[PDB]
C-alpha cells in the first residue's frame, strides 16, 4: 500500500486530512472548525514569542507589554495579532457552535463530540480571561477581582477559595504571576481536548446540511476540502489583518491602557465583548448566588440539547418554525450582549431579564415544544385517513 | 489491533450505506471545461434567489429585536433628559 | 446616565493621519513636542518615551542629544560609594516634573495629572477627545452648575468638573517655523505629538498593512478560482436512474 | 493570463517549486519598493525627510 | 427522540376528528410546501435520521426496489444541494408521491422493541 | 435511458479551440497562489525571527 | 463488547495499558520506560507550581528561586523535587538507553522507535539546559554563555546566530526571559514526542530478554505489569525522597548558590553531572569547530547502530564477546564523565582522548567486527562441514 497509509505517523495524517471521506454537500459553515484550529495555532505562536519579552510581576507587567509594543521588533504586530486573534477566536467559535445548533450536530451519534466541545468552550473563555489579566491594566485588575470573586458564592468555603486563588489579601503580585503561568498552560490542555474532539468526530464523520446520511456519496478531504478550507483561511486572515493593521484597538477597551489601580474601579468598566451576553445574564438576577449559578447554567444548558430536541429529523433545513426560532435565539444572544454593554438602568434591566428567560426557554421549552409540533405537522400533512 | 465498537460510518469500499444499483453518474474533466467564466448570469440570478427564500427567517426576528432595542434605547434617553426626570423618579424606585 | 455625567460627545476633526493610507504630519509632531515641553511638562510626565525615539521622527540626533543633556539623571556611585549625577543621554526616558505621586498631588490641590505617553489610546475619543478637552473650557460654567472649589468646568469631561484648568492661550508659545500659535493650533499640534507618543509604530504599521491587505486580497481571490477549478468535475456531475430489473 | 503567453514560458506544465520560490524572492523586493514609493509619495510633505528639508533656514 | 408510534397516535387523533382535521391539515400542507424537501426530489421518509437501531431495522427490511430508489433520491439531493440549486419543477416530488413508504416498517420495529423491553422487565405477582 | 447516451455538458464544455486554455489559466492561478503564499510565509517567519533580535532599548552602546 | 473496548477514549487506554499483550519474560529493565513517564509528570507538575512564584527578569531570577525556597509553603520540596528529579530523569534515561543497547532494542523492526528516542534524548538535554539557566546562579550564566557559543562554530553565520539567541551583546535579560519561556514549552514537545514514541512501540510491541519472538506467550499488561511497574515506581520514589529530604544538594554545584556575575567565571566551574561525558568528548579535541562537531556526533552516532550491528540474533544475552564489550562501553562512558569532572591536566587529557576514541570505536568498529565474528562462531561451533 501507499507509504501515507502504511507508515505509523502518516497514516494518521492520511485518515484525518487526506483520505477522510467527506459528505459531498457540506457547505462553507463546515469551514469554521479548520479556522478554530488556525486560531489556536496563531494564539500559541504569537503568545510564546511575546512571553520571551514579558514579565509577570505586578509592578512590571503593564510596562512589559508596552515594551513589547515599543521596543520589540514587530512586537506591536505580535500583540495586536494575539489580542485581535482572541476576539476572532470567539467570533468563529460562536459561528461554529451556531452551525452545530442549526444543523442538529449535537444529536446522536455526536453527543460526545458536542460535550467535548462545551468543555473546550469553557477552557477557551477561562484562557482568554487569564490572558487579559496579564496586561494588568484597569480592566485586567477589576476583571481579575470580579471573576475570582465568583467563587465566593460557594457556600461555607467560598471566601477561602478566593483567598487561595489570590494568594493573598487581594489581587496582587502572587495573583498575576500565577495567572500568567496558568495562561501558558491551558492552551496546551485545549490542544489535547481538540485532539479528543477530532477523535470523536472521526468515528462518525461530519454531518451535512440535509441532516441525512452522507454514506452514499463521499469525496476525499484532499484537494476538495483542503482547497475549500484555504478559501476561508485567506478570508479570515484578510479580515484579521484589516483589524491588526488598520483598527487594532476597536475591539478593546481604552481603560486597559491605564495601569491597574487597586483603589479605583472606573465608572466606564465593561467586560470584553465576547463575555457580554453572559455578563448580562448574571446582572439580570438581583441575588449574588443565583446570579453566579444562572450564568454558569447558561453555558451548561448547551448539554441538554440532545435530549430536548424531540424531532425525528436532524437539523433545521426543512423546518419552518425551528428556523424562525433559531434566529430569534441568535438575535436574542446579540441583544443580551448589547444589554451587557449598557448601564443597569430602566428599561435595560427588564429587557435583560426577558432576554435571559428567552435564552433558557429556547433549550428547555421552545425546542421541545416546537420540534414535537413539527413531527406531527410532517405526519398529518401527507398521511390521510 | 483490538476489536473496536462499530459506528454508522465505515471507509472506502465499505462506507456503511445501502447497496447501490441502477444509478449511473457522468463527469467531465475540469481541464476540459470553460475557465470559470459561467459565473455571472448563471449564479447572479441564483444568488439572492436563495436568499429570497431565506431572508424572512432572518429578517423578521432581526426586525423584532432591532425595534425592541430602539424602543428601549429611546425610552432610556427620555428618562435621563430633563423632561423625563419626573417619570424617572417614578419607575426607578 | 445624564448628559453631564457622560460628558459631551467629541466631534470628528479632520486629522491628517486619519485614513488607512495616511502617515502623521511630522512638522505637527515637532511643534507639538514644543507645546508639551513649554506647557504640559510642568504637570505631566511622558515616562514611556525614550529620547532616542524622537530621532528621525521630529528632531535630528544632535537636537535630541542637546535636549537630553539639559536634564540630570542618577549616575553610578563613584569609587567611594557617594551618589553622583550625569547629563541625560539618548537611552534615557524623558523625565517627569515630580519625584513622586505625593509631590504631584501636593502641586495640584490633591489631583494627580496622568502620564500622557498613552493618553490618546487610554481615552474614548482619542485625538478628538484630547483636542476638544483642551479647547473646550468655557469662560463660565452653565447656569445652575455648582463647581467644586478648585475645579474647572469642561463639558467634554465626564461629570463636567475637571481638576485641570485651561492652559492653552493664544501666542503663549513662539513656533520655530513661524506658524501662528493660536489655542486651536497648539491643541492640534500637541494632540498629534501625543498620538505619536502612544503609537510610535503608526506610520510603519499602516505601510505594512497596505502590503498585507493587498497580498491577502489577491490570495483570497486566487484561492476561490483554484477551488472552483478543483471542484468543477464534482459541480457538473450528472446522475441518471434506471430502476433495476426485479430479481436476486 | 493568456494561454499562449503561459505556454511560451511553461509548456503545459505547472510552475515548479524552485521557480515559485525564486519568483517569491523577486516579488518581495519589487513589491516592497513599489509600495514604499507609493506610500511615501502619497504622504509627501508630512514625512520627516520632507520636514527636515524644509528646515533649511 | 419522539417515537413514531407517538407521532401517529397524536396525528391519527387529529385526522379522525372532523374539527381538528379541517383546522390542522391545511396548516400542515403549507408547512410541508415551505419545508421544500420535495424541491430537492426527496420524500419525507427520506429525511428521518437513520443512526439508530429502529431505523436500521426498518431500512434493512425495506424491499430492494424501494431501497435503490431511496438511494437515488438521497444522492441526487446531495448533488443538487452542493450546486446550490433546486431540481427542475417537473422533477419535484408530487404530493401524491410523498408517501410514508418507510413508516410501516418503523412502526413494526418500534412495537417489537417496546414489547421486548416490557418482557425484559415483567413483574411476577405471586 | 441508455447508459451509452451521455447527458448534455455543452453548457460547461469549451466550445472554442485551444484545449489548453483551461490548463494555462488554472496553472497560472495555482502558480500565483503558490508564489504569494511563499512570500507571505517568508515574511511571517522573518517577522517572528526578528522579534528575537536585540530590542531597541538594548542596542544602546555606552 | 466491553465499554473499555467500545468507547472511543477508553479503547486507547485499554489498548496501551490494560489489554496490551506483553512478552511473558520481560525483566525489570523493561520498567524504565514507565519511570521516564513518571519523571516527565513530576517535572511538569513541580515546574508549573513553581512557575507561579518565579520571575524571569535577570535581576529577579535568582532571588525568586530563593523566594520559592524560603517563602513559598512547601516551596523547598517543589524545588528539590524538580532539581533532583531532573538528575533522576537522566539516570533512568541512561539506563533505558543502555537496556536498549544491550538487548538490541534498536534493531528492525524498531528503528523508528529508537530514532524517536534519540530525538527525545536531545530535547530532554536541551530542556534541562534551559531550566538550569533560569536559576541564574554562576553556573547558570556561564553554562548559558558556553552552550549558546557552541553555535558560533557554524561558519559564516555562527556569530549572528549567537547574537540572535542572546537577544543582545551577551547573556543578559532577554536571554533569561526567552530561556524561561522555552523551558516551559519544550516539556510539552517532549510529551508529544513520547506519544509518537509509544505509537511506534505499540505496532510491534516490546522485545524481550531472549531476543526472539514474544508472539507465542503473551500476558496482559493489566495486573501483571501494572503491579510490577508499581514496585519500581515506589523504589524510585523512595530513593528520590532520600535525596530530596536528606541530601538535596549532593547532585548540584555550590557555585549555583552564587548569583550570576557577567565579569567573573569561577575557577571551580563544572557542568552538571549528566553532561560530563559529552563535555569530556568536546575537551578532547584541540580545535573549536571539531570539538563541537565531535560532541554532537557522540549523540548522533546512536543512529548508526541498526546498521553496524551485523548479528543475526537480537541482543547480547547469548553473546560472550558482545557482553564483554558492552560493559567496556558502559564503564568507558562513566570514565568519560569522571574525566570531565577533572581539570585539563596530564594524564587526564590523553585518557579523555583515548576514552573518546573508544566511545566512537564501539559503534563504528567494535560492534560490526565482533558481531560478524560471533555469527561465524555460532556457525562453525556446531556445523560439521
Ligand atoms: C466575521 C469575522 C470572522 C472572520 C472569519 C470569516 C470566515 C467566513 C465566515 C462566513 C461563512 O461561513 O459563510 C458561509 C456562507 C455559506 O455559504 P455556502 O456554503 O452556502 O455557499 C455557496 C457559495 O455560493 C459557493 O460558492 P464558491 O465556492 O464557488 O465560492 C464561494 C464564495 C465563498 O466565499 C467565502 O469564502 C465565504 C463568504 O466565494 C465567492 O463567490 C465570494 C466572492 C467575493 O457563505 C455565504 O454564502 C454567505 C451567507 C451569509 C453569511 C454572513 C456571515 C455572518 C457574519
Ligand atoms: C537513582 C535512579 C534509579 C532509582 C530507581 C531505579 C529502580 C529500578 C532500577 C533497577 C533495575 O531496573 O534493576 C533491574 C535488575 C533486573 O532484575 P531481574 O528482572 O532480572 O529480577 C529478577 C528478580 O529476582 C525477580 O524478582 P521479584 O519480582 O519476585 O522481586 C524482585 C525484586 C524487585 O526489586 C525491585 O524493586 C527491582 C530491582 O524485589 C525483591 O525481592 C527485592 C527485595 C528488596 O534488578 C537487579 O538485579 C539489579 C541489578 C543491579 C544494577 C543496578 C545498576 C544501577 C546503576
Ligand atoms: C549517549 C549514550 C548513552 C549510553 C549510556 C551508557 C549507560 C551509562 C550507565 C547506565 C547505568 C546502568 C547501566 C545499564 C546496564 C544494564 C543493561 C542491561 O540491560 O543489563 C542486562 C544484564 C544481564 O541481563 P541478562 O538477561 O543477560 O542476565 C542473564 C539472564 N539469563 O544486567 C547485568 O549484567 C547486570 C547489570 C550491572 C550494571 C552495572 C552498571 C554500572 C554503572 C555505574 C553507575 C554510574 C556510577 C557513577
Ligand atoms: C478550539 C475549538 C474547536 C476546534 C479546533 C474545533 C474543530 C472542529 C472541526 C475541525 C470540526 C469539523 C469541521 C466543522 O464542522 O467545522 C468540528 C466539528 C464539530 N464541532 Fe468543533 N471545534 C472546536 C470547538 C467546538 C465547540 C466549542 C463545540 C460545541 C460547543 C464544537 C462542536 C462541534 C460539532 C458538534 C461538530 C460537528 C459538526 C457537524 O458535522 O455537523 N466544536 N470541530
Ligand atoms: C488558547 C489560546 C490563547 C488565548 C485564547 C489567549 C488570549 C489572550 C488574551 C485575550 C490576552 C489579552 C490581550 C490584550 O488585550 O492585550 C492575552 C495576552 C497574553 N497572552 Fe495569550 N492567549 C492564548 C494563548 C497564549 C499562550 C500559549 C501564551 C504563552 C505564554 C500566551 C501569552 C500571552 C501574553 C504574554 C500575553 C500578554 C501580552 C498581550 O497582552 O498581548 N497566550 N492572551
Ligand atoms: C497643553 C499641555 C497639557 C496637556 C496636553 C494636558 C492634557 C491632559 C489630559 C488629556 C488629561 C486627562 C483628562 C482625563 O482624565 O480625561 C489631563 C489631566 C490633568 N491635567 Fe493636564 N494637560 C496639559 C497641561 C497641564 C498643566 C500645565 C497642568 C498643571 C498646571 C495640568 C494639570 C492636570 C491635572 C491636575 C489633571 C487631572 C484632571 C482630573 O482628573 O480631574 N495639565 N491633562
Ligand atoms: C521521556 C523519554 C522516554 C519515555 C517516556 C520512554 C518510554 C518508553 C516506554 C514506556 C517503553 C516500553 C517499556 C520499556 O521498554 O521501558 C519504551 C521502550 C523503548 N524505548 Fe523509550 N522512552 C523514552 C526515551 C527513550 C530514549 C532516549 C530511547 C533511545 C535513544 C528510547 C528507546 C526505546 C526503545 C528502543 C524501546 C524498546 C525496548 C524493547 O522493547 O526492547 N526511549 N520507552
Ligand atoms: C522534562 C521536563 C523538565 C526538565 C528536564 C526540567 C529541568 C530543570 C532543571 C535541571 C532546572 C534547574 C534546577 C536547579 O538546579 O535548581 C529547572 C528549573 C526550573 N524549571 Fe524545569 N524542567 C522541566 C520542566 C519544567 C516545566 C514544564 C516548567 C514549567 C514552567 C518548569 C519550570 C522550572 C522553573 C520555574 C525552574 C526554576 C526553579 C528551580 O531552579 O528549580 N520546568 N528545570
Ligand atoms: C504517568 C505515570 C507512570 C506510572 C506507571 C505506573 C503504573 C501503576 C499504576 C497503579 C494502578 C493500579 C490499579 C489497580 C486496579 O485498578 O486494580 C483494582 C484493585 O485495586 C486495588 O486493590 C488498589 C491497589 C492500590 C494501588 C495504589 C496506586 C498507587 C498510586 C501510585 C502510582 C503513581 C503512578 C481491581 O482489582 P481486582 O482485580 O482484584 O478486582
Ligand atoms: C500532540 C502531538 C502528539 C503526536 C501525535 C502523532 C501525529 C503524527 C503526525 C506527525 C507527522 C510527521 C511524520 C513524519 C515521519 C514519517 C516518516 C517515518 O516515520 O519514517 C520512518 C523512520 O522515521 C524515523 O527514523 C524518524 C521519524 C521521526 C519523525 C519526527 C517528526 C520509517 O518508518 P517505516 O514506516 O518505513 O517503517 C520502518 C521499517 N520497520
Ligand atoms: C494527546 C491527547 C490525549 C489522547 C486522547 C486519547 C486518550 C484518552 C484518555 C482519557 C481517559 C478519559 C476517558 C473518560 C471518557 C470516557 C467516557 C465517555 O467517553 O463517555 C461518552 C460521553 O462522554 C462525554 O460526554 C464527555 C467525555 C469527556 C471526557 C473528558 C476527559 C459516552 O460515549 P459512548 O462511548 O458511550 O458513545 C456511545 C456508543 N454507542
Ligand atoms: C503562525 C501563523 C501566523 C499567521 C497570522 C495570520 C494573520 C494575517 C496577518 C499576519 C501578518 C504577519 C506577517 C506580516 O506582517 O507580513 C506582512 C506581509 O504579510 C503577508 O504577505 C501575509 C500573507 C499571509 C501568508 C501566510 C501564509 C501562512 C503563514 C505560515 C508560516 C509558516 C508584511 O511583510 P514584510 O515585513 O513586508 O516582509
Ligand atoms: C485560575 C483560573 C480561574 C479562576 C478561572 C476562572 C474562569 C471563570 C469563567 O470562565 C470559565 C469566567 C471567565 C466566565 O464565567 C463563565 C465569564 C463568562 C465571566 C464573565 C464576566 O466577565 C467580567 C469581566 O470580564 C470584567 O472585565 C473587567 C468585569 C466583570 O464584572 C464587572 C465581569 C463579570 O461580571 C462577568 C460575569
Ligand atoms: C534556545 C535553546 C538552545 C540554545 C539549546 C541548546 C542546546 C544545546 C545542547 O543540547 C542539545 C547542549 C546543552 C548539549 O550539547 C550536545 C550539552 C551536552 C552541552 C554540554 C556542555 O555543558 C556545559 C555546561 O553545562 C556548563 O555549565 C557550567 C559549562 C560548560 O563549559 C565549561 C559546558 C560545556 O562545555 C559543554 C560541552
Ligand atoms: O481652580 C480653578 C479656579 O478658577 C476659577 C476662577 O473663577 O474658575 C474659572 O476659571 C476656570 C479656568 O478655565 C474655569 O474652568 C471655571 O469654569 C471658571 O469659573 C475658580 O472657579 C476655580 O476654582
Amino acid at each position: 500500500m501507499a507509504f501515507r497509509k502504511s507508515n505509523v505517523y502518516l497514516s494518521l495524517v492520511n485518515s484525518y486530512i487526506i483520505d477522510s471521506p467527506q459528505p459531498s454537500s457540506i457547505n462553507y459553515w463546515w469551514n469554521m472548525g479548520s479556522l478554530l484550529g488556525l486560531c489556536l495555532v496563531i494564539q500559541i505562536v504569537t503568545g510564546i514569542f511575546m512571553a520571551m519579552h514579558y514579565s509577570s510581576n505586578i509592578e512590571l507587567a503593564f510596562s512589559s507589554v508596552e515594551h513589547i509594543m515599543r521596543d520589540v521588533h514587530n512586537g506591536y504586530i505580535l500583540r495586536y495579532l494575539h489580542a485581535n486573534g482572541a476576539s476572532f477566536f470567539f467570533m468563529v467559535m460562536f459561528m461554529h457552535m451556531a452551525k452545530g445548533l442549526y444543523y442538529g450536530s449535537y444529536r446522536s451519534p455526536r453527543v460526545t463530540l458536542w460535550n467535548v466541545g462545551v468543555i473546550i468552550f469553557i477552557l477557551t473563555i477561562a484562557t482568554a480571561f487569564l490572558g487579559y489579566c496579564c496586561v494588568y491594566g484597569q480592566m485586567s485588575h477589576w476583571g481579575a477581582t470580579v471573576i475570582t470573586n465568583l467563587f465566593s458564592a460557594i457556600p461555607f468555603v467560598g471566601n477561602d477559595i478566593v483567598s487561595w486563588l489570590w494568594g493573598g489579601f487581594s489581587v496582587s503580585n502572587p495573583t498575576i504571576q500565577r495567572f500568567f503561568a496558568l495562561h501558558y498552560l491551558v492552551p496546551f490542555i485545549i490542544a489535547a481536548m481538540v485532539i479528543m474532539h477530532l477523535m470523536a468526530l472521526h468515528i462518525h464523520g461530519s454531518s451535512n446540511p440535509l441532516g441525512i446520511t452522507g454514506n452514499l456519496d463521499r469525496i476525499p478531504m484532499h484537494s476538495y476540502f483542503i482547497f475549500k478550507d484555504l478559501v476561508t483561511v485567506f478570508l479570515f486572515m484578510l479580515i484579521l489583518a484589516l483589524f491588526v493593521f488598520y483598527s487594532p484597538n476597536t475591539l478593546g477597551h481604552p481603560d486597559n491602557y491605564i495601569p491597574g489601580n487597586p483603589l479605583v474601579t472606573p465608572a466606564s468598566i465593561v467586560p470584553e465583548w465576547y463575555l457580554l451576553p453572559f455578563y448580562a445574564i448574571l446582572r439580570s438576577i438581583p441575588d449574588k448566588l443565583l446570579g453566579v449559578i444562572t450564568m454558569f447554567a447558561a453555558i451548561l444548558v448547551l448539554l441538554v440539547l440532545p435530549f430536548t430536541d424531540r424531532s425525528v429529523v436532524r437539523g433545521n433545513t426543512f423546518k419552518v418554525l425551528s428556523k424562525f426560532f433559531f434566529f430569534i435565539f441568535v438575535f436574542n444572544f446579540v441583544l443580551l450582549g448589547q444589554i451587557g454593554a449598557c448601564h443597569v438602568e430602566v428599561p435595560y434591566v427588564l429587557m435583560g431579564q426577558i432576554a435571559t428567560f428567552i435564552y433558557f426557554a429556547y433549550f428547555l421549552i421552545i425546542v421541545p415544544v416546537i420540534s414535537t409540533i413539527e413531527n406531527v405537522l410532517f405526519y398529518i400533512g401527507r398521511v390521510n385517513k | 489491533g483490538p476489536p473496536s465498537g462499530k459506528t454508522y460510518m465505515g471507509w472506502w469500499g465499505h462506507m456503511g450505506g445501502p447497496k447501490q444499483k441502477g444509478i449511473t453518474s457522468y463527469a467531465v474533466s475540469p481541464y476540459a471545461q470553460k475557465p470559470l467564466q459561467g459565473i455571472f448570469h448563471n449564479a447572479v440570478f441564483n444568488s439572492f434567489r436563495r436568499f429570497k427564500s431565506q431572508f424572512l427567517y432572518v429578517l423578521i426576528p432581526a426586525g423584532i429585536y432591532w425595534y425592541w432595542w430602539k424602543n428601549g434605547n429611546e425610552y432610556n434617553e427620555f428618562l435621563y433628559s430633563k423632561a423625563g426626570r419626573e417619570e424617572l423618579e417614578r419607575v426607578n424606585v | 446616565m445624564t448628559a453631564a455625567e457622560h460628558g459631551l460627545h467629541a466631534p470628528a476633526y479632520a486629522w491628517s493621519h486619519n485614513g488607512p493610507f495616511e502617515t502623521f504630519d511630522h512638522a505637527s509632531i515637532r511643534r507639538g513636542y514644543q507645546v508639551y515641553r513649554e506647557v504640559c511638562a510642568a504637570c505631566h510626565s511622558l515616562d514611556r518615551v525614550a529620547w532616542r525615539t524622537l530621532v528621525g521622527v521630529s528632531h535630528t540626533n544632535e537636537e535630541v542629544r542637546n535636549m537630553a543633556e539639559e536634564f540630570e539623571y542618577d549616575d553610578e556611585p563613584d569609587e567611594q560609594g557617594n551618589p553622583k549625577k550625569r547629563p541625560g543621554k539618548l537611552s534615557d526616558y524623558i523625565p517627569g516634573p515630580y519625584p513622586n505621586e505625593q509631590a504631584a498631588r501636593a502641586a495640584n490641590q490633591g489631583a494627580l495629572p496622568p502620564d500622557l505617553s498613552l493618553i490618546v489610546k487610554a481615552r474614548h475619543g482619542g485625538c478628538d477627545y484630547i483636542f476638544s478637552l483642551l479647547t473646550g473650557y468655557p469662560d463660565e460654567p452653565p447656569a445652575g452648575v455648582a463647581l467644586p472649589p478648585g475645579s474647572n468646568y469642561n463639558p467634554y469631561f465626564p461629570g463636567g468638573s475637571i481638576a485641570m484648568a485651561r492652559v492653552l492661550f493664544d501666542d503663549m508659545v513662539e513656533y520655530e517655523d513661524g506658524t501662528p500659535a493660536t489655542t486651536s493650533q497648539m491643541a492640534k499640534d500637541v494632540t498629534t505629538f501625543l498620538n505619536w507618543c502612544a503609537e510610535p509604530e503608526h506610520d510603519e504599521r499602516k505601510r505594512l498593512g497596505l502590503k498585507t491587505v493587498i497580498i491577502l486580497s489577491s490570495l483570497y481571490l486566487l484561492s476561490i478560482w483554484v477551488k472552483k477549478f478543483k471542484w468543477a468535475g464534482i459541480k457538473t456531475r450528472k446522475f441518471v436512474f434506471n430502476p433495476p430489473k426485479p430479481r436476486k | 493570463s493568456f494561454s499562449s503567453l503561459y505556454k511560451t514560458f511553461f509548456k503545459r506544465n505547472a510552475v515548479f517549486v524552485g521557480t515559485i520560490f525564486a519568483g517569491a524572492f523577486v516579488f518581495q523586493t519589487v513589491f516592497d519598493t513599489a509600495i514604499t514609493s507609493w506610500y511615501e509619495n502619497h504622504n509627501k510633505g508630512k514625512l520627516w525627510k520632507d520636514v527636515k528639508a524644509r528646515i533649511a533656514a | 427522540p419522539q417515537s413514531f408510534t407517538s407521532i401517529a397516535r397524536i396525528g391519527d387523533y387529529i385526522l379522525k376528528s372532523p374539527v381538528l382535521s379541517k383546522l390542522c391539515v391545511p396548516v400542515a400542507n403549507q408547512f410541508i410546501n415551505l419545508a421544500g424537501y420535495k424541491k430537492l426530489g426527496l420524500k419525507f421518509d427520506d429525511l428521518i435520521a437513520e443512526e439508530n437501531p429502529i431505523m436500521q431495522t426498518a431500512l434493512r427490511r425495506l424491499p430492494e426496489d424501494e431501497s435503490y430508489a431511496r438511494a437515488y433520491r438521497i444522492i441526487r439531493a446531495h448533488q443538487t444541494e452542493l450546486t446550490h440549486h433546486l431540481l427542475p419543477r417537473n422533477e419535484w416530488i408530487k404530493a401524491q408521491e410523498d408517501v410514508p413508504y418507510l413508516l410501516p416498517y418503523i412502526l413494526e420495529a418500534e412495537a417489537a422493541a417496546k414489547e421486548k423491553d416490557e418482557l425484559d422487565n415483567i413483574e411476577v405477582s405471586k | 435511458k441508455s447508459t451509452y447516451r451521455t447527458p448534455n455538458f455543452d453548457d460547461v464544455l469549451k466550445e472554442n479551440n485551444d484545449a489548453d486554455k483551461g490548463r494555462s489559466y488554472a496553472y497560472f492561478m495555482v502558480g500565483a497562489m503558490g508564489l504569494l503564499s511563499s512570500a507571505g510565509a517568508k515574511s511571517t517567519v522573518e517577522t517572528f525571527i526578528s522579534s528575537m533580535t536585540a530590542t531597541a532599548d538594548v542596542l544602546a552602546m555606552a
